[PDB]
């Protein structure tokens, strides 16, 4: 009695790492972004 | 002074009494009492020597002397309240407090016949501060610099709390099981191993000791002190980790119990985040504060105090050189020795015989040949008389008087006199086995003679003597702090480290000298947690009051280190300032003097040139660097190591293709592209080449332009450190020699400390487990040598580097204090005066280290702004306010329409809401830090009643917010998104905890993250946070250098030491090793943080037991180790340190605008609040607003930006029309240009006709306008 | 158009289109374990054994 995963653990451990990290990167790619100057503000005119 | 209405002068000539010596008699009295609190000897269990009694008797005298003066100052001054005038001063309050407290304790004691009230006497030294009116001022500047650290304090406090709670849940009660011998109640552990958690079935570690089983009634990892059972212990352990001392210990215990797959995240993040980040922020704010203070001095009057007197001294020596040659200017050979002394022959042949005496000292080692000893003494003999004659010929050849004149000459007198003084001394017969040595080293002093020819050294020395002269008053305070804590130590811990074990605790507070050393030790932070544990055990253990002693150590460390900060920062700031100031002054002195005497081939370039080619190649470096890191060290016969070898032969065909195509078009960085490609094809001494195969990640420094330019800058930082490094490396060497003269052949000892000779340590001896005269095992006796010693000059030096990194320096210190005679084992507490050597070295090194670090900073500054100039009509404060006024912009408030939605919007935006929510989040916090290990079942369910009820409340606030922002403006605020995230997760958590019991320790972490909302209101913390979090993004290449550092090293590391077996009790084990890539990187981080790296270095040396998996001729298991571990480790340490100081400087500088802002006058902090009032007049931006709301805008403004605390009828009515503004249609004046003349008024204020001249300047020194200034010109 | 039609946000959003189906590949296929007594070889999943 042993254990071995071949077809659908490493599938979901490639869909975990996809959805967990394609979500955090979409988050940082979707926000307004850091202003980088005093005039710039997060969430502003335009 | 005079009361002006007191009682008459029937006795009130007390104000006559107090003239000159009563201020000094009392001072020496407060000094003698200090000398008395220190000669005291704390004895355990109530014993007492007859001298302590004598001291208590003298105590009464001391008391009566401090108690009458506290009445003779409420006589002078005036009545109850005029004495209050005495009390008016803050210091008197302390004086009164002292004496009062004293007699109080005395009387109490008497009546009884309290052992605590005696701990308040260690306060009297403070009184030594009221006296010296200088110390007062320093104590003042220390409290003012600490005022702007409030925002960082909040942050650090909340960081510890958050981590503490996460720690709590995460590992609360998971460390109570340890390996036990079966049936017995004894802990099973190897030799140099610490008892650690264990686990029966699971990810944790299992029992490995024979006849050992996993039990579970264990108090904890450090005598039940380090764990996460409640909020208090959790908090303590977290702070301990944040200080960076013993953090890996905690990380390993959590692994050993939960599995190593996840607890690493928590810890690394902590050390990184908390520790390093916080350090940066604190170093930054302080630096800023110091700069402003210096600026306050230099612009007031302090530049001309140090320029004149440095010029009036160099004009004095020029005046006195015009005299001393006029006074000086019998036979012919006495003039031929005048020609020679100043020549260039004699300069190159004083360096000849000084180099023979440096070589001899270095030559001195333990067990040296007989011809060597002979030769050394021979040379010194062939030199004492050679030193006799030149001195003899010098003082008689050019005059007996002006020989006295030379600073250098005075020392040449001292050499031969004490050089020949030891000639008959060592011959007399006294000396002994320690003096005949201290004499020998002195010969080292002759190198100083060369200083005479070393002009640089002479000056840099005065430069160094100036900084140490200014911080003189700060330094005294540091010592005063140390003495006081040493005394408090003697009081809480003196005579209590009396546990019935055979374990020796060298760091205690038994007497004054020892207590001093322990305090210094806790101050360097080396092993401070271990020192604290002893103190805790001295009060019963980790229980209620018993633990409260740990507050002593916390305070000590923290505060003492704050004083250290001041010292170092002050030294740097004053020092850096002088260097910029006088080096530039000697530069304006420089060239003003030198002006006076003067007065088919194309498509392969297309592909190579093409941009896509690069993104196709820089992800073959991303694959080939994953193939170096996936290699298996121990087993070369693996299928993994074979099938990665085909990935070797894949890519190094392709970089060949890149190479040959590159020499189809073109005919230093490309000799590196040739080398990498050849190495693989050759590798398919082979062993040596393989290490040189990790160089591939270094071929990506040319492809990217960002990387190329920063290795250039780093290489330029190691060119402006010459005179200082020279002084420093001279220091290291000299101290190494002193060490060899003091501890040569004295770092040897026996297994059982009974045998003192090598002859004696033969045979076998008994060892006793837990000091049980009934439980003993047999062991062979062996004469061992300490790993770090002072046998030769290359050894003493390695020792000093480690003592300089503060890693394991107390061990060395104690071995030295125990040193006996050459070839003889230790004698407990033999010579405690060696501690002096150790402490002085540490101090001097700290000083010189700082200077070198600061100089590197100055070079970088020159690379940046220091080199640059901007002499246009607009200064610093104009560029950071006008360019902001050009590039500004509107906002988005979203005031919506209608009463039902608008009213809802109002409740939620009301202050009753802010405060309420805040209060609720505070309560939730308090309810989280309430969980502990082993609570009740009624406590168990109301925690699920509450966590579902808090979710409710929060999901009920979000609803309101959503209803009041149509979901368009709700998800518009970056904080609302965070709110949403928290809510959803918190709910899922509840539902989970539910579907669990109806029929994931990651969701219970959503409760804790709520605290981050608090950061939504704190505007100073948020602001500071953003400021720095914004710089770490402007400099992403330096961080890349660090990353690349760890990568190369990890790879080389694996290769070099990836086969050493993981044996317990050693430094290479299951928690620390080079077996896998991730593990190697963890090890290096551990090293960068300075956690016992020197012990690792030794663990990675030659004769190490090989992993069973690795192959080897039956009889070669012990051939695995490499003495290359010395170059690897030292080099990694240094390079690492270098890169780190280069990242802090970078960030700090790029942020100096906000740091040294002097928030008084102006910043963008006024320019922010303008728009946040303008947001109430703009829903969305649109540019302009009505003119009816313009006058109501100026009523909302702070008066340093707008108009006063006066009424706006006269100044604010007249100025708004008279100062310029653009005139468009009736209710249209723009955002973009109203803010201009509103800040053009407040500073940079101009006369009429030249309204084009402000617009003239706003195009040259400013960036291209972009066409927006055409309304900001008019 | 700047946060929704940039390519850097659509490379990521197409990447989620891969993980939306690979997590659907897992949630129907029951192949992520092998019972191996030695025949009683069983393949576990969520829904079928
Ligand atoms: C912005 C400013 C920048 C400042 C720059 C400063 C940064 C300095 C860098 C220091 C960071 C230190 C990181 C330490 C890493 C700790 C890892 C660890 O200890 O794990 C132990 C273990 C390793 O297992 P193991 O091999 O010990 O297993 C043996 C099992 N026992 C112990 C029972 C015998 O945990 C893991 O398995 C996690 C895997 C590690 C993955 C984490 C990434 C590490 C860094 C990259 C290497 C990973 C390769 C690529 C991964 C692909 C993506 C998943
Ligand atoms: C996905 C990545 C994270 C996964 C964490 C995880 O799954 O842990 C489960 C594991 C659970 O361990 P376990 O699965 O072995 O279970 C322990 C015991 N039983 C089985 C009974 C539950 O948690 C850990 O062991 C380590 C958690 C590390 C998480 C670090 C979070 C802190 C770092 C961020 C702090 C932010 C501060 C902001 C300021
Ligand atoms: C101007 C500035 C004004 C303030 C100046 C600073 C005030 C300092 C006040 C404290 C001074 C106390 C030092 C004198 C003293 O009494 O030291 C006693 C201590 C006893 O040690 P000892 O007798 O050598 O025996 C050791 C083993 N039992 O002897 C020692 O241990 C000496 C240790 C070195 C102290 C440094
Ligand atoms: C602050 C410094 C440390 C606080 C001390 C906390 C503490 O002492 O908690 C211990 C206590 C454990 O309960 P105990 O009685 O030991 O359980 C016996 C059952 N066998 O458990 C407690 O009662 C602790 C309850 C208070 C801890 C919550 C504090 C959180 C504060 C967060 C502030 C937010 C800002
Ligand atoms: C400038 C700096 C100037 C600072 C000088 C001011 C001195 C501070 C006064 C501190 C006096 C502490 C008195 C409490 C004490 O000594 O402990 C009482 C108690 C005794 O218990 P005991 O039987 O001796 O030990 C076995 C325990 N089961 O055991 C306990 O209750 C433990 C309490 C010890 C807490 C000590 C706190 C020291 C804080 C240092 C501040 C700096
Ligand atoms: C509980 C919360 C305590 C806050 C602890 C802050 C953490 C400091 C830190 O980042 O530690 C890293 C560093 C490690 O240094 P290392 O040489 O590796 O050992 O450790 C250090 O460098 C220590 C630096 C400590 C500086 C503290 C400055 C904060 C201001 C404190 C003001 C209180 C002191 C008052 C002094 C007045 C003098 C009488
Ligand atoms: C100059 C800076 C050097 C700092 C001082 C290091 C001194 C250490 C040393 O001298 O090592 C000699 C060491 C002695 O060996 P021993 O302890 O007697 O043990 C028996 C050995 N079989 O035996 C050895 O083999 C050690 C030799 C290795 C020397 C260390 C290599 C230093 C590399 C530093 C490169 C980084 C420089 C970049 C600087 C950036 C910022 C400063
Ligand atoms: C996670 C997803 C996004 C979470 C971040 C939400 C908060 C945020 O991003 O705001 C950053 C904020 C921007 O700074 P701001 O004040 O707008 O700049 C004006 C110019 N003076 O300024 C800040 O950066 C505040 C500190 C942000 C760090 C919070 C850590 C969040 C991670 C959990
Ligand atoms: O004007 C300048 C004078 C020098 C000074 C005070 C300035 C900015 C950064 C300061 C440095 C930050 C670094 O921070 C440290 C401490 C943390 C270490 C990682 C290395 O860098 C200091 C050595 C380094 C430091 C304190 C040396 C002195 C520097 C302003
Ligand atoms: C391996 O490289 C490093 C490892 C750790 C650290 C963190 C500590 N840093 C060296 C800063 C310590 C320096 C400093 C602080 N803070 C400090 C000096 C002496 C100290 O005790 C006497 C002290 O440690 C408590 C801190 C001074 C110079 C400001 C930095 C590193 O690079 C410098
Ligand atoms: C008390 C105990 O467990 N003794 C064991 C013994 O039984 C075994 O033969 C040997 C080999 O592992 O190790 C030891
Ligand atoms: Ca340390
Ligand atoms: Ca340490």
């Amino acid at each position: 009695i042993e254990y071995y995963y071949s077809w659908s653990f490493a599938c979901a451990c490639a869909a975990f790492v996809l959805l967990f990290l394609g979500g955090i990167s979409l988050l940082l790619f979707s926000l307004p972004r850091m202003p980088q100057n005093p005039w710039e503000s997060c969430m502003d005119a335009e | 002074f005079c009361l002006t209405l007191q009682n008459p002068l029937r006795k009130a000539c007390i104000s006559i009494v107090e003239w000159k010596p009563f201020e000094t008699i009392i001072l020496l009295t407060i000094f003698a009492n200090c000398v008395a609190l220190a000669v005291y000897l704390p004895m355990p269990e109530d014993d007492n020597n007859s001298l302590n009694l004598g001291l208590e008797k003298l105590e009464y005298f001391f008391l009566t002397v401090f108690s009458i003066e506290a009445a003779m100052k409420i006589i002078a001054y005036g009545f109850l309240f005029h004495q209050d005038a005495y009390l008016r001063s803050g210091w008197n309050v302390l004086d009164f407090i002292i004496v009062f407290l004293g007699v109080f304790t005395a009387i109490l004691e008497q009546v009884n016949v309290v052992k605590a009230l005696r701990a308040f006497r260690v306060l009297r030294p403070l009184r030594l501060v009221s006296g010296v009116p200088s110390l007062q001022v320093v104590l003042n500047s220390i409290f003012k610099a600490m005022l702007p650290l409030f925002h960082i304090a909040l942050l650090v406090l909340f960081m510890v709390i958050i981590y503490a709670i996460i720690g709590l849940e995460l590992f609360k009660g998971k460390m109570h099981k340890t390996c036990y011998y079966i049936g017995t109640d004894i802990v099973a552990t190897v030799e140099n191993e610490k008892p650690s958690p264990c686990a029966r079935t699971g990810s944790g570690r299992p029992c490995t000791i024979n006849g050992s089983e996993c039990r579970g009634g264990w108090p904890g990892p450090n005598h039940g002190i380090t764990h996460f059972d409640n909020f208090g212990f959790s908090m303590l352990t977290v702070y301990q980790c944040i200080t960076m001392e013993g953090w890996t210990d905690v990380l390993y215990w959590v692994n050993d119990a939960i599995g190593n797959e996840w607890p690493w995240i928590y810890f690394v993040t902590l050390i990184l985040l908390g520790s390093f980040f916080i350090l940066n922020l604190v170093l930054g704010v302080l630096s800023g504060e110091f700069t402003k203070e210096r600026e306050k001095a230099k612009s007031r009057g302090t530049f001309q105090k140090l320029r004149e007197k440095q010029q009036l001294e160099e004009d004095l020596r020029g005046y006195m050189s015009w005299i001393t040659q006029g006074e000086v200017m019998n036979r012919v050979f006495r003039w031929k020795c005048h020609d020679l002394v100043k020549s260039r022959v004699f300069y190159w042949l004083v360096i000849l015989i000084v180099a023979l005496n440096t070589l001899s000292i270095a030559s001195e080692h333990h067990n040296q040949p007989l011809w060597l000893t002979h030769l050394q003494d021979i040379a010194n003999r062939v030199l004492l008389s050679l030193f006799t004659i030149e001195m003899l010929l010098k003082m008689y050849g050019l005059g007996l008087r002006q020989y006295f004149m030379s600073i250098f000459n005075r020392f040449d007198c001292f050499v031969v006199c004490s050089g020949i003084l030891e000639l008959l001394l060592v011959e007399s017969g006294a000396m002994t086995p320690l003096g005949i040595s201290v004499l020998r080293c002195i010969r080292l002093l002759r190198l100083f003679k060369i200083t005479k020819y070393w002009t640089s050294l002479s000056n840099l020395v005065a430069s160094l003597l100036n900084s140490i002269r200014s911080i003189a008053s700060l330094l005294l305070l540091l010592f005063l702090f140390i003495i006081i804590f040493a005394l408090l130590g003697m009081q809480l811990f003196g005579g209590r480290y009396d546990f019935e074990d055979t374990e020796v605790r060298r760091s205690n507070f038994d007497n004054f000298p020892q207590a001093l050393i322990s305090v210094f030790q806790v101050l360097t932070g080396e092993d401070w947690n271990s020192v604290m544990y002893n103190g805790i055990m001295a009060y019963g253990g980790p229980s209620y009051p018993g633990v409260l002693v740990c507050i002593y150590f916390i305070i000590l460390f923290v505060c003492g280190n704050y004083i250290l900060l001041n010292v170092f920062l002050a030294i740097a700031v004053d020092n850096l300032a002088e260097a910029e100031s006088l080096t530039s002054a000697q530069k304006a002195k420089a060239e003003e003097r030198k002006r006076r005497k003067m007065s088919v081939r194309v498509l392969c370039h297309r592909i190579v040139n093409a941009t896509w080619f690069t993104n196709f190649i820089l992800l073959f470096i991303l694959l080939s660097s994953a193939a170096l890191a996936a290699e298996d060290p121990i087993r070369a016969e693996s299928v993994r190591n074979q099938i990665l070898g085909y990935f070797d032969i894949a890519f190094t065909s392709v970089f060949t293709v890149e190479i040959v195509l590159k020499m189809t078009t073109y005919g230093y960085f490309n000799i590196l592209d040739l080398l990498v490609v050849a190495v693989s094809l050759i590798s398919m001494v082979v062993k040596i080449l393989r290490v040189l195969r990790v160089l591939r990640p270094l071929r990506a420094i040319n492809r990217a332009k960002g990387l190329k330019h920063v290795v250039q800058c780093v290489f330029v930082a190691i060119r402006t450190i010459g005179n200082i490094v020279l002084v420093t490396t001279l220091l290291q060497f000299m101290f190494a020699c002193i060490g060899v003269q003091l501890f040569k052949g004295k770092f040897f000892s026996c297994n059982d400390l009974s045998k003192m000779t090598e002859e004696e340590c033969r045979g076998y001896y008994y060892v006793y487990k837990d000091g049980d005269p009934t439980q003993m095992e047999l062991r062979p006796r062996q004469w061992i040598h300490n790993d770090f010693h002072f046998d030769n000059v290359l050894s003493a030096m390695m020792s000093l580097f480690t003592v300089s990194t503060f890693e394991g320096w107390p061990q060395l210190l104690y071995r030295a204090i125990d040193s006996n005679e050459e070839d003889m084992g230790p004698v407990y507490n033999n010579r405690v005066e060696m501690a002096i050597f150790f402490i002085i070295y540490i101090i001097l090194i700290a000083f010189f280290m700082m200077n070198i670090f600061v100089g590197f900073v100055i070079v970088t500054f020159q690379e940046q702004g220091e080199t640059e100039y901007k002499n246009c009509e607009l200064d610093k404060n104009q560029r950071q306010c006008v360019q902001y006024a050009l590039k500004a912009r509107p906002l988005r408030c979203y005031i919506p329409k209608n009463p039902y939605q608008y009213q809802v919007w109002y409740v939620v935006t009301s202050s009753y809401f802010e405060y309420l929510m805040f209060a609720l989040i505070m309560l939730n916090t308090i309810c989280l830090g309430m969980q502990h290990y082993h609570q009740s079942e009624e406590m168990n369910h109301i925690s699920d009643i509450l966590n579902v009820a808090f979710t409710i409340i929060f999901t009920l606030e979000m609803i309101l917010k959503l209803l009041a922002f149509k979901a368009r403006g709700y998800f518009g605020d970056p904080w609302n998104v965070f709110d949403f995230l928290i809510v959803i997760g918190s709910i899922i958590d509840v539902i989970l905890s539910e579907i669990d019991t109806f029929l994931s320790a990651f969701f219970r972490l959503f409760r804790v993250m709520r605290l981050i909302k608090l950061l939504s209101r704190a505007e100073g913390v948020r602001t500071l946070l953003w400021t720095f979090i914004k710089s770490f993004q402007a400099l992403p290449y330096v961080a890349l250098l660090i990353v690349m550092l760890f990568f190369i090293y990890a790879v080389i590391g694996m290769q070099m030491f990836g086969k050493i077996a993981l044996v317990d009790g050693t430094q290479i084990n299951r928690n620390n090793n080079f077996q896998t890539f991730p593990q190697a990187v963890l090890l290096l981080f551990r090293c960068a943080t300075g956690e016992a790296w020197q012990e690792i270095l030794l663990a990675c040396s030659y004769g190490k037991l090989c992993d069973p998996e690795s192959d080897y001729a039956p009889g070669e298991e012990y051939t695995c180790g490499t003495n290359f571990a010395y170059y690897y480790f030292i080099s990694f340490y240094m390079l690492c340190a270098f890169l780190i100081i280069n990242l802090f400087v970078a960030v700090i500088m790029d942020n100096f605008d906000y740091l040294t802002r002097d928030w008084s006058i102006l910043g963008p902090h006024h320019l922010d609040e303008f728009k946040a009032i303008w947001a109430e007049y703009d829903p969305e931006a649109k540019g302009r607003i009505k003119h009816l709301d313009v006058v109501t805008l100026l009523r909302r403004i702070q008066p340093p930006l707008g108009f006063g605390k006066f009424c706006p009828h006269r100044v604010a009515c007249k100025r708004l029309v008279g100062m310029n503004m653009p005139l468009n249609s009736d209710g249209t004046v723009t955002f973009n240009a109203t803010l201009f003349a509103l800040v053009r008024t407040a500073l940079k204020i101009k006369t009429e006709g030249n309204f084009e001249q402000a617009n003239e300047e706003l195009r040259a020194i400013i960036k291209k306008i972009w066409k927006r200034t055409s309304m900001k010109l008019l | 158009m700047s946060p929704t039609e940039a390519p850097k946000v659509r490379v990521t959003l197409f990447c989620i289109l891969v993980g939306i189906v690979l997590a659907m590949t897992a949630v129907v296929s029951d192949h992520w374990a092998v019972l191996s007594p030695h025949c009683e070889a069983a393949h576990f999943g969520l829904w079928r054994i």
